[PDB]
């Protein structure tokens, strides 16, 4: 049953067909299914303690020792050393859910391992793992169709951006800023909303900038309609604010100009010497003056530059920074609206960018300076700046704003929406049980126990704010089929309520869409594996 | 591809003029070297080089096929079987040297890609059996029997 | 050695404790040069007395409390029970270095090593006007062989480099200049080569780099210049063998590889301004001096000293010698202790009796 | 036993033919992760095991800059394209990479992806290998 | 799960495991069968010869450590 | 843990070899004292 | 059509505009960025002017080639070849589309 | 079933998972641990730590500041990295409260411990904590008196914050000296908030009361060899230039020519120009010149010719510092003498400090920039008072830049704590009971506080409950002798942003240690 065969032979002599096959395995058959089936189990047993607003984080420590302390599913399980093969399927699934959507990746991970538990029971009984597997994408196609039916679109107007909000703060409500949920949630929207192609058209996330600042406070976190470099001025002696500064991008160091080409310039008398040495200050004369005949009031280059060079800016009150990379080049350029210079004798006013405040910003007792550049006209470009008590607290903000982001931009994408809470999940299960009814016996078990595996998120929503999960989700289920309202949820929050409408316990439609086609395929691949051949 | 001295290249640059025509002046001169030799007629290309960007681009403008052999057997059994002379420059290729084949074209037969010189007369220098199978040492063991 | 900043820094303590002790000896080192073992054993008795004074039950607070109030009072009384004193005073400061002395190895040479440090002080400093004493104005040499009543106290400048000249050892009336430029063939800072074309290229370089030197070498006889100091130089170099030849046949001493740290001593001792380009060397910025000759200590050595200048500015040297390297090592030692007692009556003009009656009246 | 290189070429032996400049500082001591000579001779950069890159000059034999910032020992670096200021990368223990600029005396850039003990920057300069590639125009 | 020290073969592995032992056994003896059969020559690793054909005791001197081939040795 | 349905230092030879063996081996023995046979043998150390 | 994954874009890609609505497509072989003209040139001067004139030159022929692209009408700009941030810039200037570096498949 | 406890291994070699019972344990221990170890060292009668690296070097460090104590330890235990990386961040945004912040952190951990045993889901607890540290920053923003207006009372202030803050310290044996030392020193800052601006310098030798702040700027840099060494009514030029084999920046140029004459007249050329550079330079009509780069043999000899005293290698910060004390301009260009700006002091000299040469800086024209001269008789006790300074400073300076202060000894504790014990007793749930553990922290602060000093600590701690809730809202800790007192008039205030933030990162850093159920490790590169 191990090992895979043995036999050398009914002759005695050597019977060896596979390289190294007596140090090889191989699981076969039934119990490889259950072996399986008992790992998915436990990452998602492991995973479902931290869902919903009363979930628990988890501190991982990699193997530099270095401590993340944090609740997003893909997040946990990247960093989590698994050497099991259909735990590194969990894996990737949350990581697919991450990328498709950006929130619910510890959904799926659970609706994965009550899918795989049910089929468990299923397969004891003598049922084909392909059965299951038809029955449940059966199941999920229904329980998609429900959803659909049942979802509600919202408005996504800049001038309204209270359903949005609302959104952001359901997706925020489970992480650690939930101390500033409104104001996350606020800033998140603004950051969308400002940098987005409005005809329903894509979010370019790297118009987003988010940086991280140890020290102040969480509530510090704030959104700039521009881009905050982490550089500072030059010289130290030039002015530390510089207001509706007409400025000048350039990718040009400013330095004497070098040939590409291999090149050797040949000295052969003192007149070219001299000539040589009144080059290269007229070229670093020339240089500051055309900067300067612009109108610019303050300079950025990308490659820095030389002594000459910082003591001229610094006496013609050309405020300048150096050593700009070139993604903050970028930014600055779209923000400011204007061009990328790529040497000074095409510099003119019209590729001036403008900003009504450049600042040099001070951190306490740090010595650290970081650039500001706000105030643009009709900047199309976004920074978040977050600030923390500690780079954990920022790391984990950073994962929730980006979360929060992802949600806002799949409301932009598609702007319909299902009530959270597990409401939708506990509908979808009514829905799909109604279908089975109707279905032939052979597929109502697969559809059943598809039913009682989208049973499980409300269960476990109920277990982790302490109410009892079975009784809570039977009264809820009961309450749904009595009266006709599918946005019945949990009370996680012991707001005195069960629906999620008034609560605005809002979720996108597009997310649950794809945990429950992510959730069914993953378990349809598991289920159709039936060996294993590890060395 | 343009040959080049044996003993060492240097391109020595002195004004701007001469930095700017340089490439110019060596692109019009491979597509120079290989408009003449499109000019005589030919269609086909083999080289037992490598094949440079520029010749290859001049070469897809003047609608002339290109086969690249590595091996130098190759090269003189096509030499025999088609009736040409390897060229050792670059030079147009005069009528008694230019080879001819009645087909050349490329084809797939079963996975591996192939290029066929094909004639269509029941003689010629090289003649070619094509051994198909389903195992490689059947196909060795039948090379065999051929031998 | 006897110096307690030796014997402790030498010794690799490992306690805590005794780390801070030997950073104590090092700081009394710095600040007085003498009592190193004395602060040392004044710590370590008084933690000894902390010990008991905590098994009373007394809290650790109240005892360094306690013990500052004994400090100042201590302070108070050092102070009064001293005496003034007057750098004019000789035989205060003979008696001083005599005491300074007595504890180490050389005591039986204390007759001419305590002369010696007092003239050794007196000769850098002004007695009028001086608030501290810069001990790096007083050079000390270590040379091997002979015995410490061989020590001398050179009133000019010791070089231990060697003469690169073979026959010239010995100039009256110098006039050393100073070079800090190579006397070499021509080299620019950038990046330079010759091209030769014709075969007339090849002799016409020859010839001009002879000229080049030649013209260096007679700009610089121009000026009476005889004893020529040339500092170390790297990347170029400082002296030609064809330059050195033409130096020799003017009659001029060359000392080549003078350390760039000892460029401001030199120019201290005999008022020599250091010439960079050799445009603007004349003959004022030489340094006139008596006798400029290179000495030999029977087989263990040989030293170049400079005695009698027209401005001895501030400056003295010290020949330390001896049959074996730890001697000499310890006699070093011991004259810096000397020096440093002197350093300390200059500092604070005040005397104190010594053999533990300061410690007896302290704890009475 | 262990060491059998106690005579290594410390003696350099020659007759005196403008060689024999070879300096060495070595005043630091400590453990000298790397010599590299600047391609304009006159600076020397050294690494030692506290994580602070040291740039000496030849001729003066100053330390001129003292480069610190780096969080392990620099086990690594190399110098700029041709001068263009120097500057230069520097690889260490700590899986970071970043160049410095004595203009400024500052980490100008830095990258994070990857010890880093190969690094060797590309002829154009626009890049480097970190044995990776790193791009300087895109960060 | 079963948490037993020890190995555990089931299905057609051991049914195949089972039924190649039995046919390496009478492979051993198959071919001292009939009136063209022939003996054997058995060495017992101290130097004892046994030439035989009889089957038992063929299969009495062999030493066997698979359960089944022993179920053909006792027949 | 090899299945093992034989003891491990078990060794089985059948065929034409095993005769051309013992043939051999036969051959040898004979060729051993071939040459101490007649009235003109020669003798042996033992 | 044709469907592949974005390339490694420099700075100043994020200014041009991501659709057309009848572009034409300049399919290149060609480095489209400031370099040594070839690997064994070697450039001889001994006069600031011709320095300078050498330095233009450089850049000319960078800007030569871009005009070139530009001038054929075509908006979308596709290279087997690295495409550099220079003419990441100057295409984005005009409205234009570039990505270098596509795999040859 | 868990993940580690199943039949089935999922994890490589040497990962490991740790869950709920676990998880909380390893915690718990963990930040009490930090906890404990960095207490003892708080108040007044703190005592001092020993740090042995175990390195080859072997560094020994003494000090009392809990940020050092808890950086230089070698911490396994992920919640002590939480605990130490916030005091790190602590001491980043402001100089002092490093243990304050990592002992309420270990104390709130150690009252959360309790409710989770008294089965209490750490939700509740996290929400009461939040409730209860809103109550108390609304508390302490209250009790906030600012005196930024009136120039006597606010230098008050700075003198009774930089004395509360040196109390803790080993320079709190000559603790009115060292004030007015670090008073004066920020003080001449003029408002700027460069702390590097002030430069302290630790000469071994001497008593600690030795210490002073010169009246100028002392520079430890040399002066040439034929300069002069005394200047009066120095005219300085402060540059960034690079004075030494200045070679032109035009990278592939090189000398190539047919004759040794024309190396010579090349080399005789670049003389020239250097000289051309140093007459530029001397254009300004200047006595003294600070070049942050070399200065090469040349141009010494140059300067030194025209009576000029040229200092060489001023690194950045050292320029940096001159330009702020004496007011000139970092100059890298001489074409426009007319358009730089000259520093002024009225003399320049040469001083001895134990047995090293400095150069004195007196009679400066802005001084907006400080020496701190510090003497000591180990180098630990350096070492330790410079840490002791920049402590002073960095609160000294937020003081300057937000003039609001509470009063400290307990007394802002025992408010914050009495505010969230009124908001508990209103609360009705076990969030009540999660307030009042975070008060019983808070209260525990200054309980630990009069612990260090062998003080009846539970009586201390019960007057100034009771005083607090009757309505005497100053009380606090009298340290001197071991009673209450007015901390109003006893003058023992701190820094509003000091308290502040010592409150909100230690609740936010324990809500973000408490929501942790699980502890994944993965295999260890080692
Ligand atoms: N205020 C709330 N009340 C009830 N349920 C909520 C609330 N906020 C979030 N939830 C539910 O908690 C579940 C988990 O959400 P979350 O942990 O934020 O992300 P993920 O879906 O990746 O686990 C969601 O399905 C959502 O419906
Ligand atoms: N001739 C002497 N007679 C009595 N006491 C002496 C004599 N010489 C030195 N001492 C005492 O010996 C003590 C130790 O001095 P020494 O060993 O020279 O230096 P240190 O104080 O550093 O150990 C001094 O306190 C001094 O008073
Ligand atoms: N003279 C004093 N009397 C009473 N309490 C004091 C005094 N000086 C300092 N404290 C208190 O000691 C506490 C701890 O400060 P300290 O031990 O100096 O280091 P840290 O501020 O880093 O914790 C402060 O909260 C302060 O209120
Ligand atoms: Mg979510
Ligand atoms: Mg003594
Ligand atoms: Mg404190």
């Amino acid at each position: 049953a191990s090992m895979g065969t043995l036999a050398f032979d009914e002759y005695g002599r050597p019977f060896l067909i596979i390289k190294d096959q007596d140090r090889k395995s191989r699981l076969m058959g039934l119990e490889a299914l259950k072996s399986h089936i008992m790992a998915a189990k436990a990452v998602a047993n492991t995973m479902r303690t931290s869902l919903g607003p009363n979930g628990l984080d988890k501190m991982m420590v990699d193997k530099d020792g270095d401590v993340t302390v944090t609740n997003d599913g893909a997040t946990i399980l990247s960093m989590m050393d698994v050497d099991h093969q259909i735990a590194k399927l969990m894996v990737e699934l949350s990581k697919s859910q991450d990328d498709e959507i950006g929130d619910g990746t510890t959904g799926v991970v659970v609706l994965a391992g009550a899918l795989l538990e049910e089929a468990e029971q299923l397969l004891d009984r003598g049922i084909h793992p392909i059965r299951i597997a038809d029955g449940y994408e059966q199941a999920a196609r229904v329980a998609i169709e429900h959803l659909d039916k049942i979802s509600d679109s919202v408005l996504v107007d800049i001038k309204d951006t209270e359903p949005l909000i609302q959104t952001a703060k359901t997706t925020l409500g489970s992480k650690v800023v939930n101390s500033c949920h409104r104001q996350m949630a606020e800033i998140a929207v603004n950051a969308v909303l400002t940098v987005a192609d409005m005809e329903r058209r894509d979010v370019d996330f790297e118009l987003i900038k988010v940086e991280g600042k140890v020290g102040g406070r969480l509530e510090d976190t704030k959104l700039i309609k521009g881009v905050i470099v982490d550089k500072d001025f030059s010289h130290p002696q030039m002015p530390k604010k510089v207001e509706d500064a007409k400025i000048a991008i350039l990718t040009c160091p400013f330095e004497p100009p070098k040939p590409k080409t291999k090149h050797k310039l040949d000295v052969t008398s003192v007149e070219d010497y001299k000539a040589l040495q009144k080059y290269e200050k007229e070229k670093f004369e020339e240089m500051i003056q055309q900067i300067k005949e612009t109108g610019a009031n303050l300079a950025i280059c990308q490659w820095g530059f030389d002594d000459e060079a910082n003591h001229l800016l610094l006496q013609n009150n050309l405020p300048a920074v150096r050593w700009v990379g070139g993604p903050e080049i970028e930014l600055i350029a779209i923000a400011t609206g204007g061009r990328i210079v790529p040497r000074f004798s095409e510099l003119t006013a019209e590729k001036l960018g403008f900003a009504g405040l450049v600042q040099e910003i001070s951190f306490g007792t740090t010595k650290d300076k970081m650039l500001v550049i706000e105030q643009c006209k009709n900047s199309r470009a976004v920074t978040i700046f977050i600030r923390g008590g500690n780079k954990m607290i920022i790391e984990e903000a950073k994962r929730s704003l980006h979360d929060a982001l992802c949600v806002i931009r799949n409301l932009i994408r598609d702007n319909r929406v299902v009530y959270g809470g597990g409401a939708a999940e506990i509908s979808c299960a009514l829905a799909v049980s109604q279908e089975a009814d109707k279905c032939p016996t052979l597929e109502q078990y697969a559809m059943r126990a598809f039913a009682d595996a989208l049973e499980v998120i409300p269960m476990a929503l109920s277990e982790n704010s302490g109410m009892n999960p079975i009784q809570t989700m039977t009264e809820v289920r009961a309450r749904q089929v009595k009266e006709m309202n599918p946005a019945l949820g949990i009370d996680c929050l012991h707001k005195g309520t069960n629906d999620m409408k008034q609560q605005h316990v809002i979720e996108t439609l597009i997310g649950k869409k794809q945990q429950i086609s992510l959730a069914t395929q993953m378990v349809r691949m598991i289920l159709k594996i039936d060996d294993i051949r590890k060395p | 591809d343009g040959m080049i001295t044996e003993t060492k290249g240097t391109v020595l640059i002195k004004t701007a003029e001469e930095l700017m025509n340089f490439s110019k002046g060596e692109e019009n001169l491979m597509d120079a070297q290989v408009k003449a030799i499109a000019d005589t007629g030919a269609n086909v290309v083999v080289t037992g080089g490598k094949v440079a960007d520029m010749a290859l681009h001049y070469a897809n403008k003047y609608n002339i096929m290109l086969v690249r052999l590595n091996s130098k057997w190759d090269l003189r059994r096509l030499c025999k079987t088609v009736g040409a002379t390897a060229l050792p420059r670059l030079t147009p290729p005069v009528l008694e040297e230019m080879g001819h084949c009645d087909s050349v074209y490329l084809s797939e037969v079963g996975d591996t890609q192939v290029v066929v010189f094909k004639h269509e007369k029941e003689d010629g220098a090289i003649s070619t059996i094509v051994l198909r199978g389903s195992t490689d040492n059947l196909m060795d063991d039948i090379e065999r029997a051929v031998d | 050695t006897n110096d307690g900043a030796t014997i402790l820094k030498q010794m690799q303590v490992l306690h805590p404790a005794a780390r801070m002790l030997v950073e104590l000896s090092k700081a009394q080192d710095i600040e007085a040069g003498d009592g190193t073992t004395s602060v040392v054993i004044i710590a370590g008795s008084l933690l000894d007395s902390c010990t008991k004074l905590l098994q009373k039950g007394i809290h650790p607070t109240i005892i360094s409390e306690s013990f500052q109030k004994a400090l100042e009072k201590g302070i108070e009384i050092l102070t009064d029970m001293s005496r003034p004193v007057e750098l004019s005073d000789r035989e205060t400061l003979l008696n001083s270095a005599t005491t300074s002395l007595n504890s180490k190895v050389v005591s039986q040479y204390s007759s001419l090593l305590s002369p010696m440090s007092v003239n050794a002080v007196m000769k850098v400093i002004d007695p009028a006007t001086a608030t501290s004493v810069d001990l790096r104005d007083i050079k000390i040499v270590k040379k091997l062989g002979g015995t410490i009543d061989d020590c001398e106290l050179v009133e000019g400048l010791v070089l231990t480099q060697k003469v690169s000249n073979s026959g010239i050892t010995r100039v009256e009336k110098a006039k050393i200049g100073l070079i800090q430029f190579c006397l070499s063939a021509p080299k620019t800072d950038m990046d330079n080569q010759i091209v030769v074309s014709d075969y007339a290229q090849m002799d016409r370089v020859l010839r001009e780099e002879r000229a080049y030197i030649l013209n260096l070498v007679k700009q610089i006889k121009k000026t009476g210049c005889n004893v020529l100091l040339i500092q170390k130089s790297i990347l170029r170099d400082a002296l030609s063998d064809l330059a050195l030849h033409f130096l020799n046949k003017m009659k001029i001493m060359v000392i080549k590889d003078i350390e760039r740290e000892d460029i401001e001593f030199i120019c201290k001792t005999i008022g020599t301004k250091p010439v960079a380009h050799i445009d603007q060397f004349t003959a004022d910025m030489l340094g006139s001096a008596e006798l400029a000759e290179e000495v030999n200590l029977n087989g263990s050595g040989k030293l170049l000293k400079i005695t009698g200048c027209a401005s001895p500015g501030k400056t003295v040297t010290i020949v330390v010698r001896g049959s074996n390297k730890l001697v000499i090592e310890e006699a070093e030692r011991s004259i810096h202790d000397a020096l440093c007692v002197i350093r300390c009556l200059v500092k604070k003009r005040a005397l104190i009796a010594g053999g533990g009656a300061p410690e007896i009246e302290l704890a009475l | 036993l262990d060491n059998k290189c106690s005579v290594y070429p410390l003696t350099f032996d020659k007759n005196e033919n403008m060689a024999a400049k070879k300096k060495s500082v070595a005043m630091h001591t400590n453990y000298l992760s790397a010599c590299s000579f600047t391609n304009s001779d006159m600076q020397i950069l050294t690494a030692s095991g506290d994580g602070t890159c040291a740039l000496w000059d030849v001729e003066s034999g100053q330390l001129l800059q003292s480069f610190h910032g780096h969080g392990a020992d620099v086990l690594c670096l190399d110098l700029a394209p041709s001068e263009t200021g120097n500057t230069f990368v520097s690889g260490g223990c700590d899986k970071k990479a970043m160049v410095w600029d004595m203009r400024s005396g500052q980490c100008v850039q830095a990258f994070e992806t990857h010890d880093i003990n190969s690094v060797r920057y590309y002829p154009s300069g626009d890049a480097f290998a970190s044995g990776r590639l790193y791009d300087l125009r895109a960060d | 799960p079963l948490s037993v020290f020890g190995d555990r073969s089931t299905g057609e592995t051991i049914r195949s495991q089972n039924v190649m032992a039995a046919a390496s056994i009478a492979n051993i003896v198959k071919s001292s069968l009939g009136p063209v059969g022939l003996d054997k020559m058995l060495v017992d690793d101290i130097g004892d010869v046994t030439i035989t054909n009889d089957g038992a005791t063929i299969l009495k001197l062999l030493e066997v450590e698979h359960p089944a081939a022993k179920v053909l040795c006792e027949l | 843990r090899p299945v093992l349905v034989l003891s491990q230092n078990t060794k089985r030879e059948s065929g034409r070899k095993v005769q051309s063996g013992n043939i051999n081996a036969a051959k040898t023995i004979a060729d051993i004292i071939r040459t101490c046979l007649g009235p003109k043998s020669m003798m042996k150390m033992l | 059509g044709v469907a592949f994954k974005k390339t490694f874009s420099y700075a100043g890609f994020e200014m041009q505009p991501k659709k057309y609505h009848n572009p034409k497509i300049a399919l290149l072989n060609v480095e489209l960025e400031l370099k040594a003209e070839k690997d064994n040139a070697e450039i001889r001067v001994h006069t600031v002017e011709d320095y300078q004139a050498i330095v233009d030159a450089e850049w000319n022929i960078l800007y030569d080639k871009l005009e070139k692209i530009h001038h054929s009408g075509a908006k979308v700009v596709l290279s087997k070849l690295p495409i550099g941030d220079v003419a990441t810039q100057y295409f984005a200037d005009r409205d234009m589309f570039c990505a270098g570096r596509v795999p040859e498949e | 079933a868990s993940l580690s406890l199943a039949p089935v291994n999922i994890f490589k070699a040497g990962a490991d998972e740790e869950r709920a019972e676990t998880a909380r344990l390893t915690s718990f221990i963990g930040a009490i641990a930090i906890g404990d170890l960095v207490k003892s060292t708080l108040g007044p009668k703190g005592m001092d730590k020993i740090l042995l690296s175990s390195g080859r070097d072997a560094s020994l460090m003494v000090t009392n500041d809990g940020a050092t104590i808890l950086k230089n330890i070698g911490v396994d235990n992920p919640a002590a990295k939480v605990l130490v990386d916030m005091s790190r961040v602590q001491d980043d945004e402001v100089g002092d409260g490093t243990t304050s912040v990592t002992v309420l952190a270990a104390e709130l951990l150690r009252e959360a411990e309790s409710l989770i045993a008294k089965k209490i889901h750490p939700q509740t607890i996290i929400a009461g904590w939040r409730e209860a540290t809103k109550a108390a920053r609304e508390a302490l923003l209250s009790s906030a008196v600012d005196h930024g207006s009136d120039e006597v009372k606010f230098r008050q202030d700075l003198m009774n914050i930089a004395g509360t803050t040196l109390s803790s310290k080993l320079l709190t044996h000559h603790k009115d000296h060292f004030t007015k030392l670090a008073v004066e020193a920020v003080l001449r800052l003029k408002g700027s908030g460069n702390l590097e601006a002030i430069h302290i310098i630790k000469k071994l030798g001497g008593s600690l009361a030795d210490s002073y702040l010169d009246e100028g700027f002392l520079l430890d840099k040399k002066i040439g060899v034929n300069q002069p060494k005394r200047i009066e009514n120095a005219k300085i030029l402060i540059a960034n230039t690079g004075m030494d084999t200045d070679k032109i920046k035009i990278f592939g140029s090189r000398v190539r020519v047919d004759s040794t004459a024309k190396v010579a007249e090349i080399e005789h050329a670049e003389k020239e120009k250097m000289k051309e550079k140093v007459e530029r330079i001397l254009k300004h009509g200047i006595n003294c010149f600070i070049n942050r780069q070399l200065i090469y043999n040349y141009p010494e000899q140059l300067f030194g010719a025209a009576g000029v005293m040229a200092i060489e290698h001023a690194d950045f910060a050292g320029v940096e510092r001159l330009a702020l004390v004496t007011g000139g301009e970092i100059a890298s260009t001489f074409d426009h003498p007319e358009l730089v700006k000259l520093g002024s002091c009225k003399l320049i000299e040469e001083v001895m400090i134990g047995e090293d040469k400095l150069i004195h800086f007196s009679g400066v024209a802005l001084g907006e920039a400080c020496t701190i001269v510090l003497r000591g008789a180990t180098q630990q006790i350096l070492d330790e008072a410079e840490r002791s300074l920049h402590d002073a400073l960095c609160v000294l300076a937020q003081t300057v830049k937000d003039s609001r202060t509470v009063y400290g000894g307990g007394c802002s504790e025992m408010l914050m704590a009495h505010a969230v014990t009124q908001l508990a007793n209103r609360t009705p749930g076990k969030e009540a009971v999660a307030m009042e553990s975070y008060a019983k922290a808070l209260r525990m602060l200054p309980t630990i506080i009069a612990d260090n000093a062998g003080y009846d600590s539970a009586d201390l701690v019960a007057q100034l409950r009771a005083a607090h809730s009757e309505g005497n809202t100053t009380a606090g800790l009298d340290m001197r002798e071991g009673t209450i007192g007015d901390m109003a008039i006893l003058g023992i205030t701190e820094s509003f942003q000091v308290k502040r933030q010592v409150l909100l990162s230690a609740a936010e850093a324990a809500e973000v240690i408490l929501r942790v159920d699980n502890i994944i490790k993965a295999a260890p590169r080692k």
